[PDB]
Protein backbone atom coordinates (compact mmCIF):
# COMPACT_ATOMS: atom_id res chain seq x y z
CA UNK A 1 0.00 0.00 0.00
CA UNK A 2 2.84 2.65 -0.04
CA UNK A 3 4.95 1.13 -3.19
CA UNK A 4 2.22 -0.02 -5.62
CA UNK A 5 -0.67 2.09 -6.91
CA UNK A 6 -4.42 1.46 -5.14
CA UNK A 7 -6.38 0.18 -8.59
CA UNK A 8 -3.57 -2.43 -9.37
CA UNK A 9 -2.56 -3.52 -6.47
CA UNK A 10 -5.67 -4.85 -5.45
CA UNK A 11 -5.32 -7.99 -7.13
CA UNK A 12 -2.03 -8.93 -4.92
CA UNK A 13 -4.07 -8.59 -2.22
CA UNK A 14 -6.92 -10.51 -3.20
CA UNK A 15 -4.25 -13.08 -4.05
CA UNK A 16 -2.88 -12.92 -0.60
CA UNK A 17 -6.28 -12.86 1.05
CA UNK A 18 -6.98 -16.15 -0.72
CA UNK A 19 -3.62 -17.64 0.26
CA UNK A 20 -4.08 -17.11 4.14
CA UNK A 21 -7.17 -18.66 3.59
CA UNK A 22 -6.26 -21.86 1.74
CA UNK A 23 -3.71 -21.89 4.61
CA UNK A 24 -6.28 -21.50 7.74
CA UNK A 25 -8.51 -23.85 5.70
CA UNK A 26 -6.17 -26.76 5.74
CA UNK A 27 -5.56 -25.88 9.58
CA UNK A 28 -8.96 -26.23 10.14
CA UNK A 29 -9.34 -29.41 8.41
CA UNK A 30 -6.14 -30.92 10.53
CA UNK A 31 -7.74 -29.76 13.61
CA UNK A 32 -10.89 -31.01 12.25
CA UNK A 33 -9.18 -34.41 11.90
CA UNK A 34 -7.01 -34.00 15.13
CA UNK A 35 -10.65 -33.57 17.37
CA UNK A 36 -12.30 -36.80 16.05
CA UNK A 37 -9.16 -38.50 16.47
CA UNK A 38 -9.09 -37.40 20.08
CA UNK A 39 -12.76 -37.93 20.75
CA UNK A 40 -12.28 -41.01 19.70
CA UNK A 41 -9.16 -41.70 22.01
CA UNK A 42 -11.69 -40.03 25.17
CA UNK A 43 -14.28 -42.04 24.39
CA UNK A 44 -11.99 -45.26 24.43
CA UNK A 45 -10.14 -44.08 27.49
CA UNK A 46 -13.64 -43.25 28.92
CA UNK A 47 -14.78 -46.76 28.44
CA UNK A 48 -11.69 -48.31 29.65
CA UNK A 49 -12.10 -46.05 33.19
CA UNK B 1 -26.16 8.06 -16.51
CA UNK B 2 -23.52 11.48 -15.75
CA UNK B 3 -21.55 12.57 -18.22
CA UNK B 4 -18.58 14.34 -17.34
CA UNK B 5 -16.13 16.79 -20.22
CA UNK B 6 -12.90 18.19 -20.44
CA UNK B 7 -10.16 19.01 -22.59
CA UNK B 8 -6.51 18.01 -22.12
CA UNK B 9 -3.59 16.57 -23.60
CA UNK B 10 -2.88 13.79 -26.51
CA UNK B 11 -0.85 11.59 -24.23
CA UNK B 12 -2.07 13.00 -21.00
CA UNK B 13 -5.58 11.12 -21.47
CA UNK B 14 -3.36 7.78 -20.39
CA UNK B 15 -4.29 9.90 -16.59
CA UNK B 16 -7.82 9.23 -17.12
CA UNK B 17 -8.82 5.93 -15.35
CA UNK B 18 -9.41 4.40 -12.17
CA UNK B 19 -6.73 5.23 -9.46
CA UNK B 20 -4.00 6.63 -11.65
CA UNK B 21 -1.88 9.60 -10.19
CA UNK B 22 -0.55 12.39 -12.01
CA UNK B 23 -0.94 16.29 -12.36
CA UNK B 24 -4.12 15.62 -13.75
CA UNK B 25 -5.32 12.12 -11.99
CA UNK B 26 -4.82 13.99 -8.47
CA UNK B 27 -5.24 17.68 -8.89
CA UNK B 28 -7.70 17.87 -11.41
CA UNK B 29 -9.99 14.81 -12.03
CA UNK B 30 -9.76 11.46 -10.26
CA UNK B 31 -11.78 8.49 -11.19
CA UNK B 32 -13.00 6.35 -8.08
CA UNK B 33 -11.45 2.81 -7.48
CA UNK B 34 -14.53 0.96 -8.19
CA UNK B 35 -15.01 3.24 -11.76
CA UNK B 36 -17.25 1.44 -14.23
CA UNK B 37 -18.13 3.27 -17.72
CA UNK B 38 -16.51 4.15 -21.18
CA UNK B 39 -13.84 6.76 -22.00
CA UNK B 40 -14.21 8.77 -25.71
CA UNK B 41 -11.30 11.05 -26.66
CA UNK B 42 -10.43 12.54 -29.87
CA UNK B 43 -7.89 15.23 -32.01
CA UNK B 44 -9.54 18.93 -31.71
CA UNK B 45 -6.81 20.35 -33.18
CA UNK B 46 -9.24 22.34 -35.31
CA UNK B 47 -11.01 23.39 -32.57
CA UNK B 48 -8.90 24.24 -29.94
CA UNK B 49 -5.48 24.85 -31.08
Amino acid sequence: LSRLDPPEAEVQIDRLITGRLQSLQTYVTQQLIRAAEIRASANLAATKM
Amino acid sequence: VYADSFVIRGNEVSQIAPGQTGNIADYNYKLPDDFTGCVIAWNSNKLDS
